[PDB]
């Protein structure tokens, strides 16, 4: 499909970095276009356009929604399933390895998220040559400054860019202790629980869900439901 | 074996990335690292391969795949655009953008002496009291942003350059940031 200087520039951006939210794409998109001054489509037909002429490489353009607050995000993701490769390539196999750990560690987790000092204790374990906490102290804020890993209060969580990344890896890996939302029925890393059912869905999900009701109850069971329904995402 | 449309698609695919990632660390990327991580099998048909990689790389990212020395057996990329907060730009401007941002970052307000023992470390005194009479603000030896400079940028791209100094911007912004945006948002009225 017809490709331009604008679309590769764009493409070559949206890599160095790892994510974008909506509006930086749209922000970036613009730029490029200034750069390279003619209209600029909808943000959303120039992403079609693009996703199309990738199709060959079987990669995408995606767009995803934060666990944490349902923000619209985008990465190049692959639309091939065993994607342990785009940081396998980036990272030791040491660092690798602890990401595994770190990640097998968040999935288990009630909450989504891993302590430092618990990820930490699995150091001895890494693959691929002798690591120490400090070393890995700063590894995990590699992790962090390239959007695979998130943090809040020395505890850890998957990016949602890793997710975007590597939901197919990861459920074929990890079937019996992934998690996934009703609604949605996609991957969940952190959300809310029913204390009745055990069932489970992405903040941003239940936000919607229960929207503009009085008496949010869940949906499986219909039990009411115990926890503090979010406001779903707005520009503002 | 049997390779259909798509697993060659796939195995070109897996290349282009394999050297997009490399390049990034601008390595330079070896053939026989591209061998040993990518091809495996399907070596029988990697000349074909490769230059469908080459192309793609090319023709979707615009980038030049380029063995960098002739008879080199590595490769690198080079790009074909274009080319390229506050911008063959001037020595001092990077100067006073630190120190426009040292201001920003300490609550808008910074005392002088801190700054100075701390800057040479990376024409001091004169460059500076001049900058008053233009982009400063200083008193008895307190300093503020100065007039000048608001016409010139924002508290938004002293951090956006703040930021790609260590690169980011999330973290040493937030406390700062808010405003930055609340500023953006001043900025359209
Ligand atoms: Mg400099
Ligand atoms: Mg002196
Ligand atoms: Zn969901
Ligand atoms: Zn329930």
């Amino acid at each position: 499909g017809v490709m331009t200087d604008v679309h590769r520039r764009f493409l070559q951006l949206l890599m160095t970095h790892g994510v974008l939210e909506e509006w930086d794409v749209k922000r970036l998109q613009t730029h490029c276009y200034k750069v390279h001054n003619a209209t600029v489509d909808k943000l959303e037909d120039f992403i079609n356009n693009i996703n199309s002429v990738l199709e060959s490489l079987y990669i995408e353009i995606k767009r995803g929604v934060t666990e944490d607050d349902g923000r619209p995000i985008y990465a190049l993701v692959n639309l091939a399933t065993t994607s342990i490769s785009k940081m396998a390539t980036d990272f030791a196999e040491n660092e690798l390895d602890l990401f595994r750990k770190a990640l097998e560690l968040i999935i288990d987790s009630e909450t989504g998220f891993a302590s430092s000092t618990n990820i930490l204790n699995l150091v001895d374990q890494l693959k691929g040559k002798k690591m120490r906490k400090k070393e890995a102290e700063q590894v995990l804020q590699k992790f962090v400054q390239n959007k695979w890993l998130i943090e809040k209060e020395g505890e850890f969580t998957l990016h949602g860019r890793a997710i975007l990344e590597m939901e197919q890896y990861i459920r074929e890996t990890y079937p019996d202790a992934v998690k996934i939302c009703n609604i949605c029925h996609s991957l969940l890393i952190q959300g809310q629980s029913c204390e009745t059912c055990g069932i489970r869905m992405h903040l941003p999900c239940v936000a919607k869900y229960f929207q503009s009701n009085a008496e949010p109850r869940c949906p499986h069971c219909n039990d009411y439901w115990p926890h503090e329904i979010p406001k779903v995402f707005d520009p503002e | 074996g049997p390779r259909s449309q798509k697993q060659l698609e796939l195995k070109v695919s897996e290349l282009v990335q394999f050297l997009l990632i490399k390049d990034q660390k601008k390595i330079p990327i070896k053939r026989a690292d591209i061998l040993k991580h990518v091809i495996g099998d399907y070596k029988d048909i990697f000349p074909d391969l490769f230059k469908r990689a080459a192309e793609r790389l090319q023709y979707v990212f615009g980038y030049k795949l380029v063995e960098l020395e002739p008879k080199s057996n590595t490769y690198i990329l080079i790009n074909t655009l274009e080319p390229v907060e506050m911008r063959q730009g001037t020595p001092t401007t990077g100067l006073l953008m630190i120190v426009l941002g040292l201001i920003f970052m300490k609550g808008n307000t910074l005392k002088e002496t801190e700054a100075w023992d701390f800057l040479r470390r990376l024409p001091k005194k004169l460059i500076t009291e001049d900058f008053v009479r233009q982009r400063y603000l200083e008193y008895r030896y307190e300093f503020q942003w100065g007039p000048r400079t608001n016409l010139e940028l924002s508290k938004m791209k002293v951090l956006k350059f703040v930021a790609k100094v260590h690169n980011q911007d999330p973290k040493d912004w937030p406390a700062q940031y808010c405003e930055a945006l609340a500023d953006e948002e001043n900025r359209a009225r």
